[PDB]
């Protein structure tokens, strides 16, 4: 089988995606990090022909809510490294990565697809 | 009235079409390297990687 053609994600892609990664027992409870971030979206740009455009969360602290409406998966803060620890080793935790220094995980969460969260939480993000 | 023939299984996504190798289907729209497709099984719509197909 060839690989399928590059495409922006959908709202449906996103929540059918979205559940079929929270079946398969991905992602939930793994903690964030900008290289597992990028992690993601090269695995689904390689597998199913998605521009890595749509992975985007928003800003302040607390919950950080997609901003492509349809995509299930936020991150929580967990309650819990030096500087250059963070620079010569790959930890991997959002502590450094997050401007907010918070450590976030993924959380699966539905309501996703009845309320996009963040744009009618955070506007301006937009 | 543009029909495709599958060379290969598709399992897709909300919004796409899925068919398997040798089924027959409509081009609805050719646009782009997505396109918009009937199966003329189902006669159930969808998109499909055109890359899956030929005419």
């Amino acid at each position: 089988r060839p690989k399928v053609p590059l495409r922006t994600m959908s709202y449906k892609l996103a929540i059918d995606m979205s559940h079929f990664i929270k079946e398969k027992g991905g992602l939930e409870g793994i903690y964030y990090s900008a290289r597992r971030h990028r992690i993601l979206d090269i695995y689904l740009e390689k597998e199913e022909g998605i521009i890595p455009d749509w992975q985007d969360y928003t800003s302040g602290p607390g919950i950080r809510y997609p901003k492509t409406f349809g995509w299930l998966w936020k991150l929580v803060p967990v309650n819990v490294e030096d500087e250059e620890h963070y620079l010569m080793h790959p930890a991997q935790t959002s502590q450094w990565d997050d401007p907010w220094g918070e450590v976030l995980a993924w959380k699966f969460d539905p309501t996703l697809a009845y309320t996009y969260e963040a744009y009618v939480r955070y506007p301006e993000e937009f | 009235d543009i029909i495709v023939v599958a060379l290969y299984d598709y399992e897709g996504w909300w919004g796409d079409l899925s068919f398997q190798k040798g089924d027959q289907m409509v081009v609805l729209e050719e646009s782009g390297e997505w396109w918009k497709a009937r199966s003329l099984a189902t006669r159930k719509e969808g998109y499909i990687p055109s890359n899956y197909v030929a005419r």
